[PDB]
Parts: C-alpha cells; sequence; structure tokens
C-alpha cells in the first residue's frame, strides 16, 4: 500500500530484498 | 392448503460498472501486423 490508495497485483513478483518487484509475467489482477 | 401464487417474478442482480475497454479495441487505428498479436488480458470485466 501507500498513502492514498492501495497496491494489488498478482504477477512473477522475484525478489526485493529492501520498485519493490523487478519482474512481470503473466500479470493479472491489478 | 391454501397459497397466494407470487404476482410475478423479478429478477435483481448488482449493477455492473466494470466497463471493459471493448470500445478502446474497437476504435484503434495503430494495428500492428499479423504476427505480432497482443493477448488483452480482460479481467474483472463485463461481458458486455
Amino acid at each position: 500500500n501507500n498513502a492514498t490508495n492501495v497496491f494489488i497485483k498478482v504477477c512473477e513478483f522475484q525478489f526485493c530484498n529492501d520498485g519493490v518487484y523487478s519482474s512481470a509475467n503473466n500479470c493479472t489482477f491489478e | 392448503n391454501f397459497r397466494v401464487q407470487p404476482t410475478e417474478s423479478i429478477v435483481r442482480f448488482p449493477n455492473v460498472t466494470n466497463l471493459c475497454p471493448f470500445h478502446e479495441v474497437f476504435n484503434a487505428t495503430r494495428f500492428a501486423s499479423v504476427y505480432a498479436w497482443n493477448r488483452t488480458r480482460i479481467s474483472n470485466c463485463v461481458a458486455d
């Protein structure tokens, strides 16, 4: 989430270990 | 036993406001070639 709204997605989401995600495959349900 | 038969049958469903961009893919001018075709994700839409 962030200050004004929420962010829900269904993607590959490789890794952050900390622009959190760095991959996008079969990105559905934004 | 006695019953009152229903006067009429009413079907009610929630109002739909998904409004999938079917019109957006039906008025485009800059269509690309045949071998390079999208796979448009029709998700949480309404099949209108």
